[PDB]
């Protein structure tokens, strides 16, 4: 089961993570049933 | 899940993923109805030592 927990907050400090406590709620849980050893991130490029 | 208790409207807020309330000792404080999504508080039926 792939579980994704997502929290969205406005961030004052562009450079680094703000010190603070944020609780992440699970958006959805999906039965993908696939083994994952690596991940990559897609960025749209102008 | 089987239990015996009075069912009442539940004041406590539940996030959408959350389905069951938790009591101190492995019993369900609150349940959300499966058919219609409203939180119900569970209180054990009145018992008094005599």
């Amino acid at each position: 089961y792939f579980k994704i927990y997502s929290k969205h907050t406005p961030i004052n400090l562009v450079r680094d993570l703000p010190q603070g406590f944020s609780a992440l709620e699970p958006l959805v849980d999906l039965p993908i049933g696939i083994n994952i050893t690596r991940f990559q991130t897609l960025l749209a490029l102008h | 899940l089987t239990g015996t208790g009075v069912l009442t409207e539940s004041n406590k807020k539940f996030l959408p993923f959350q389905q069951f309330g938790r009591d101190i000792a492995d019993t369900t404080d609150a349940v959300r109805d499966p058919q219609t999504l409203e939180i119900l508080d569970i209180t054990p039926c009145s018992f008094g030592g005599v």
